[PDB]
Order: structure tokens, then sequence, then C-alpha cells
């Protein structure tokens, strides 16, 4: 199961001129393209070495695309300041994420389009792709223009359309780095610690893509709220890291059991100490 | 205000004396999105430092990774140093190697 | 490719 997802920003900066555009593409997990405002002579550029050999019609069009997108969220933004009366002074966030879960037969599972103003949630599209969901009586207003205006079915045709040809598309070109699944290495690490027990870290390392569950078992009772967890962190390498710990007992280290899920893992792992 | 960011120090491969590696310096599930990240060699500041990966929490918290190349030594020090809104005073966080 | 706001504004 793939995806191709985009992950959209702009944020104002009052006296400090034009506010900052920027967008990032991903497929799976794998960056490759990229767009800042902030960079003199604004362009579209590759962020993955097998993308960079798409041609000049491409980038044009995508450089198009976004300056056509840069104008409508700076309009955006001063009407945000009117459905909620805030200073002119401040500087605010609005942020946009859009995108489709695609199976590896080509059949689309999920398709995202959604709206966030500074840092809450705003407006949605459904599951369903066929009415919005807005989060306040400010974004409401949003709702019924957009219902009117037949805004929806615009939306829902790049998801259905363009978003699921590309992927195919991309899917062919960068298969090196994408169409990859690579196993994770396990172990448990054994600390001891001054208050007087000893600390448990499940290790997870190098693999992708990136959906993994990390977890720790007392004789088949899991302690979720008892370890302590750090977000999944890229390596560098086109792999992930993660770990999560627990607090045990000197003597009852062997007690305690570490599984790890993922698509690189035949079967689930188990680990002790 | 809105999200405090979530630091780690880490290297790319378990880090081995001598053997050139990547530091990273990966923070994460912030909010507003300005924020200034440095890496700090001994206390000084590191020239030229890459950032990758700025995306949302599915909840929209922003993330974002600095990162470099370097050659662990015994006797070197690495940090990075994070300042947001949210926070009073910039962090610095140290790497250590032994987790 | 990404999608576009086609001037569909709040």
């Amino acid at each position: 199961s793939h995806s191709l997802r985009y992950f959209v920003t702009a944020v104002s900066r009052p006296g400090f001129g034009e506010p900052r555009y920027m967008e990032v593409g991903y497929v799976d997990n794998t960056e490759f393209v990229r767009f800042d405002s902030d960079a003199e002579n604004p362009r579209y550029e590759p962020r993955a070495r097998w993308i960079e050999q798409e041609g000049p019609e491409y980038w044009e069009r995508e450089t198009r695309r976004a300056k056509g997108n840069e104008q409508s969220f700076r309009v955006d933004l001063r009407t945000a300041l009117r459905y909620y009366n805030q200073s002119a002074g401040g500087s605010h966030t609005l942020q946009w994420m859009a995108g489709c879960d695609v199976e590896s037969d080509g059949r689309l599972l999920r398709g995202y389009w959604q709206f966030a103003y500074d840092g809450c949630d705003y407006i949605a599209l459904n599951e369903d792709l066929k009415t919005w969901t807005a989060a306040d009586m400010a974004a409401q207003i949003t709702r019924r223009k957009w219902e009117q205006a037949g805004a929806a079915e615009r939306d829902r045709a790049y998801l259905e359309g363009e978003c699921v040809e590309w992927l195919r598309r991309y899917l062919k070109n960068g298969n090196a780095t994408l169409l990859r699944t690579d196993p994770p290495k396990a172990h448990v690490t054994h600390h001891r610690r001054p208050e007087g027990d000893v600390t448990l870290r499940c290790w997870a390392l190098g693999f992708y893509p990136a959906d993994i569950t990390l977890t720790w078992q007392l004789n088949g009772e899991e302690l979720t709220q008892e370890m302590e967890l750090v977000e999944t962190r890229p390596a560098g390498d086109g792999t992930f890291q993660k770990w999560a710990s627990v607090v045990v007992p000197l003597g009852k280290e062997q007690k305690y059991t570490c599984h790890v899920e993922h698509e690189g893992l035949p079967e689930p792992l188990t680990l002790r100490w | 205000i809105q999200k405090t960011p979530q630091i780690q120090v880490y290297s790319r491969h378990p880090p081995e004396n001598g053997k050139p590696n990547i530091l990273n310096c990966y923070v994460t599930q912030f909010h507003p999105p300005h924020i200034e990240i440095q890496m700090l060699k001994n206390g000084k500041k590191i020239p030229k430092v890459e950032m990758s990966d700025m995306s949302f929490s599915k909840d929209w918290s922003f993330y974002i990774l600095a990162h470099t190349e370097f050659t662990p030594t015994e006797t070197d020090t690495y940090a990075c140093r994070v300042k947001h809104a949210s926070m009073a005073e910039p962090k610095t966080v140290y790497w250590d190697r032994d987790m | 490719i990404g999608p576009g706001r086609a001037f569909y504004v709040i």
C-alpha cells in the first residue's frame, strides 16, 4: 500500500514584508519535491535523485501551480483576521494537507484534503469525499461558500484522477528506494539506575517504511503508561529508528517481553533480557 | 504557546570512535512553526547544517530535522540548542552515545 | 503532482 502526500504551509510576518509560502511533497516516507518563498527566484526543485530526470514541462507546470496557490494563501490569511477579529499586529499560521492512500493493486483506500488555522484544525474533506466538516462558526462560513460553489467536486477530481495516475508513474521510476521494505534490527539493553532498579530499552533500527509498533509485556500484560517512548526518527539512510523503555526491579528484568511488528518482519519479533 | 518541541540528538549508526558518521538533531511536535536550531561542538557553532523533514503530526504539529557529518572522538562533546516561543530560554540538548 | 486551491478562497 502506497501514498502520495503533500504538506503546504503559509505563515504571515507583520512588518517583515510578504509571508512565507512553502510546499513539501512525499511518496510513502520519501521526500522528493520542495518549495520555499524565501528563496530568491522561487521555483520548484527535486529532493530525491530519482525524480530529477522528470522534464522541464513538469517543473514549469509545478512552478505555475505553486505560485498560483501562493496567492490564495495570502488572501486566505487576511480573511482569517476577520472571521476571528484578531490584531493586525501578530503573525499567524495556516496549514494544508492533501493526498491519497492507494493499494498496491492501483485502488485507493483514502484521500485527504484539509486545512488548519493557527495550529488547530479548521476544515476537512470527509472520508466519503462529499461534504465538508467545519470546526467552528468561523470555519462554517467557508463551508456554505464552497458547498454552493461546488468546490468539493474539483477537489475530489485530483484525488481520484491525477493523484492515482502520478503515483503509478512515480512508483515505476523511483522503485529502487520506494518499492523497498527493510527489516528492523532489534535488541534489548539493560541500564542500572541510581534509584535502585533497572531501565530496559527496546530498540528497532534501520527499518523501512516508517510504520512500526514497539511494545513491552510483563508476562502477557502491556504496561503502556509505564513505558517511555520516543517518536519515529529518521536515521538518514532511507531507514528509521525508534525505541521504548520501561523500569523493572533488579532481578526481574527477564520477565518483561518486547515485541516488534513491521512489514520487514516475516513473523513479529519477541525479545527479552 | 501551542506546544513545546521534543529535541533528540543522535547519530545515523551506533557510534564508533574514528569512523565517519552523521549527527542528527531531530526536533519535533511543536507550534508555531518559527524556530531556530543550532548545532554545537564544544560550545562553538557548527557552520553548515542541513534542514529536512518538515511535516505535520496528522494533528498539525510541526517537525524538522538537523543533520551533520562528524567523527566521534572520546574528548569532544556535541549538542543541539533549540529556541521556541513556548520556551522561556533556548534548550541545549547533549548527545549521549550510550542509549 | 500536487493539488491546486484554484482560487477557491475563504
